[PDB]
């Protein structure tokens, strides 16, 4: 308003033309700052909804994608323009260290597991699966053969019962 | 500096982490200036008083060689009148050296001194003479009415305004230029428009002020070339070693330390400029010893803080500045992380968690005394291997984790 | 890197600094996007790198079914703690007077040793104890064990590893040592990392022969200004070469801030895949690789990772 | 997309070309840049298809 009421506008644009540069200029970096942080918080809004359709309305099996470990299920929560995840999962705790072996002789044949690990108390002989110790009876139908007891190391010679 | 950083960061209170502010920037210790030997008397009295010189049309354009003159010489007129000068204020024509001073003298009126201004047309700007509208020379014009004036008048004097073609920059043009105009061939003895070129002055000490002789000499040059010609009286001085320091050599200028020769060169080959096209290497002007120029390193200045509501014992940082040197002062103890150099806080062969991090694997923590150590990458652990061994666990928990994720910004 | 904005624009001249402050309030966000940039880029490489707070140590005896793995494992008796891979991969892959115009360099929070410390810890954790190091402690687990395991993720019933180790042993085996020749016969593989590197230097080159620019300017120099005119005049030249100055530097530093989505983009999908490929065994085809995989190797490398990925693909059928 | 460097900024007159060339190193990353985005974009699609 001053420089108005200062000079004759002949020497006004002589005078008043570069501020008007600057100023736009300025907002032009404020334009592409804006821009590059658009961009980002808009990848960033992609990942959230990918994890909003993954964590929430299903069983997410890909690990650390939902969590740390196994994940479970998950909680969504709003925030003031943001979400916010509570994901529960598991984590196994206790652990105790077993002797095992691949597969089992038996009458000249071969014993693999068709789910587990086989393990041993030092006396006996068990299988579990691959996360909880629950020791199960060898038994015909706990597991399947497949082949003799020459090409497969680490086998041991036991009994298995029929029912 | 934990005030330096409340100035920086605009408030009173500071929470953690790393900043910036400025950096060391040493100061040169003194200035250097060296020039040859050869210094004599350079003759400017024969374009500045002499007899009578000749018109406009005819120049003296004099090659002046290699010489030492000054402002004293030129000083000797007080009637001055056209003081106006371009390229290089008049204040300032002493301690810089030309490469090739053009000096060119003539004789012109009163009027035509404000015509020899460049980027114009006047009765001198006209076919008679063309100048370079460029002009890093200048002009200086001097009234002359009580020599060059004639009690039975100056006619002799003449110029040649009308002449046809166009006349370029700095050109030389004195024959006997018949005059052939008109829809006619004039041949030089017809009469319909047999004009002349040439006419007289007119010189009689009763005029006014517009029609009085004024000796004008201009001078046209240019800059930026290694060899130098003429400039005033300095007392050249001797360099120093590692030390930072000024320096001038006989026009272009510098600042930084001095390193002695490396290199071959070639015995014509003196200047050093790198692949960045800076001046890195110069020979002496006296002597012929190669010098490398290296400038006096820069700083950069951080600071590490623990919380402002937990103490006030800060530490700073200077990065690529080696101590082992050239930090003014030394505090309680002084580091030399490859990161950089690092004072106002101890150092430890031990390992903990990181909370700030600084560079190469160094972070400063908090005790009563900041404490800098190596980088912990956590509890070191080792597991059994066998064969025939199968770890298999037998409680568990459940855990709940938290994730935050930006979602939109306001629009 | 970091830059300076007094330095750059202005030598040690006051008055060059006096027309920088009649602005006064542009390089300051220069700085603030420098150390943006800065703190955004050194913050990569943990997630990518230390998604493990349990250092792991290899069992000095490898009775690793006839395995071979002396490749990836560091070599105790090379002065470095790296892998002859990582030795390939340092030397396979490629200042002073950039520095001194102001132009500083920072160097990373974490230097090569300790992030191979970091791959070593990695290799150790998915040798010895499987991919269940991933989500609580180690459980250590033979190697023929986990592979089998491995083979039912696949749909593959454990009694072929059982028939078939030996042969499964000397191909892996062949394929560690065909893998080392097919890194040094060419280095057009490695050109996915001197592209940012040599970028980077163009970049600040291109920035730095700048100053010898006549921006509507007698000369480019400063000094030479100053001691050619007088303080009035000559401003018009030196507010034009200060403006056509921090215009180079806005389109460096906005060319900067471009660079790095992608770069922060390509370290976000490299720690995806350092999570799937690596601690699990995923099922998406193509993600780790080509065909159905089985498992990954990590490797370190200048500003860089590498990955092995050991995969399954059928040779011989029949119709029936 | 690609874009000539003098052309575009100066029509047919060698004295804008020259009062072009003080400046000098502006348009070189310009046109490597639309060299650039122009070969990723034609690589594009070879991930794709």
């Amino acid at each position: 308003n001053d420089i108005l009421s200062r000079l004759d506008p002949p020497e006004a644009e002589v005078q008043i033309d570069r501020l008007i540069t600057g100023r736009l200029q300025s907002l032009q970096t404020y334009v592409t700052q804006q821009l590059i942080r658009a961009a980002e918080i808009r990848a960033s809004a992609n990942l959230a909804a990918t994890k909003m359709s993954e964590c929430v309305l299903g069983q997410s099996k890909r690990v650390d994608f939902c969590g740390k470990g196994y994940h479970l299920m998950s909680f969504p929560q709003s925030a003031p323009h943001g979400v916010v995840f509570l994901h529960v999962t598991y984590v196994p705790a206790q652990e105790k260290n077993f002797t095992t072996a691949p597969a089992i002789c038996h009458d000249g044949k071969a014993h693999f597991p068709r789910e587990g690990v086989f393990v041993s108390n030092g006396t006996h002989w068990f299988v579990t699966q691959r996360n909880f110790y629950e020791p199960q009876i060898i038994t015909t139908d706990n597991t399947f053969v497949s082949g003799n007891c020459d090409v497969v190391i680490g086998i041991v010679n036991n009994t298995v019962y029929d029912p | 500096p934990l005030s330096e950083t409340k100035c920086t960061l605009k408030s009173f209170t500071v929470e953690k982490g790393i900043y910036q502010t400025s950096n060391f920037r040493v100061q040169p210790t003194e200035s250097i200036v060296r020039f040859p030997n050869i210094t004599n008397l350079c003759p400017f009295h024969e374009v500045f008083n002499a007899t009578t010189f000749a018109s406009v049309y005819a120049w003296n354009r004099k090659r002046i060689s290699n010489c030492v003159a000054d402002y004293s010489v030129i000083y000797n007129f007080a009637p001055f009148f056209a003081f106006k000068c371009y390229g290089v204020s008049p204040t300032k024509l002493n301690d810089l050296c030309f490469t090739n001073v053009y000096a060119d003298s003539f004789v012109i009126r009163g009027n035509e001194v404000s015509q020899i201004a460049p980027g114009q047309t006047g009765n001198i700007a006209d076919y008679n003479y063309k100048l370079p509208d460029d002009f890093t020379g200048c002009v200086i014009a001097w009234n002359s009415n009580k020599l060059d004036s004639k009690p039975s008048g100056n006619y002799n004097y003449l110029y040649r305004l009308f002449r046809k073609s166009k006349l370029k920059p700095f050109e030389r043009d004195i024959s006997t230029e018949i005059y052939q105009a008109g829809n006619k061939p004039c041949n030089g003895v017809a009469g319909p428009n047999c004009y002349s070129p040439l006419q007289s002055y007119g010189f009689r000490p009763t005029y006014g002020v517009g029609h009085q002789p004024y000796r004008v000499v201009v001078l046209s040059f240019e800059l930026l070339h290694a060899p130098a010609t003429v400039c005033g009286p300095k007392k050249s001085t001797n360099l120093v070693k590692n030390k930072c320091v000024n320096f001038n050599f006989n026009g272009l200028t510098g600042t930084g330390v001095l390193t002695e020769s490396n290199k071959k060169f070639l015995p014509f080959q003196q200047f050093g400029r790198d692949i960045a096209d800076t001046t890195d290497a110069v020979r002496d002007p006296q002597t012929l010893e190669i010098l490398d120029i290296t400038p006096c390193s820069f700083g950069g200045v951080s600071v590490i803080t623990p919380g402002t509501n937990t103490s006030n014992q800060v530490a700073v940082l200077y990065q690529g500045v080696n101590c082992t040197w050239r930090v003014y002062s030394t505090g309680s103890n002084v580091f030399q992380t490859r990161a950089g150099c690092l004072i106002g806080a101890e150092y430890v062969n031990n390992s903990y968690e990181c909370d700030i991090p600084i560079g190469a694997g160094i972070c400063a923590s908090y005790q009563q005394s900041i404490i800098a150590y190596t980088m912990s990458l956590g509890a070191e652990n080792s597991v059994a291997y066998s064969n025939n061994s199968i770890a298999i666990p037998t409680n568990f928990t459940i855990s709940v984790t938290t994730e935050i994720l930006p979602v939109s910004m306001t629009k | 890197t970091s830059v300076d904005c007094t330095m750059y624009i202005c030598g040690d001249s006051t008055e060059c600094s006096n027309l920088l402050l009649q602005y006064g309030s542009f390089c300051t966000q220069l700085k603030r996007a420098l150390t943006g940039i800065a703190v955004e880029q050194d913050k990569n490489t943990q997630e990518v790198f230390a998604q493990v707070k349990q250092i792991y140590k290899t069992p000095p005896i490898k009775y690793f079914g006839g395995f071979n793995f002396s490749q990836i494992l560091p070599d105790p008796s090379k002065p470095s703690k790296r892998s002859p891979i990582e030795d390939l991969l340092f030397n396979k892959v490629t200042i002073c007077a950039q520095k001194f115009n102001g132009l500083t360099v920072l160097p990373p929070l974490l230097t090569d040793e300790m992030i191979a410390q970091y791959t070593s810890a990695l290799l150790a954790g998915t040798i010895t104890s499987g991919w269940t190091f991933g989500a609580g402690p180690a459980l250590q687990i033979p190697f023929p064990m986990q592979m089998a395991y491995r083979f039912n993720g696949i749909g593959v019933t454990q009694n072929v590893l059982y028939e078939n180790q030996k042969l499964i042993a000397n191909q892996f085996n062949s394929a560690i040592g065909k893998i080392q020749d097919s890194l040094s016969s060419t280095p057009s593989a490695l050109g996915k990392l001197q592209d940012v590197v040599n970028h980077n230097a163009q970049a600040l080159n291109t920035l730095v022969k700048q100053l010898s620019s006549k921006f509507g300017a007698i000369s480019s120099v400063l000094n030479d200004i100053l001691s050619r005119l007088d303080p009035p005049e000559a401003e018009v030249q030196i507010d034009r070469l200060i403006t056509g100055r921090l215009q180079s530097l806005q389109t460096y530093v906005t060319q900067q801030l471009i660079r790095a989505a992608e770069i922060r983009a390509s370290a976000n999908l490299a720690a995806t895949k350092m999570s799937e490929c690596v601690l699990g065994q995923s099922k998406r085809v193509d993600f780790c690789g080509k065909g159905y995989h089985l498992m990954s190797f990590p490797q370190s490398a200048p500003h860089g990772v590498v990955f092995l990925h050991v995969t399954y693909v059928p040779a011989q059928e029949k119709n029936f």
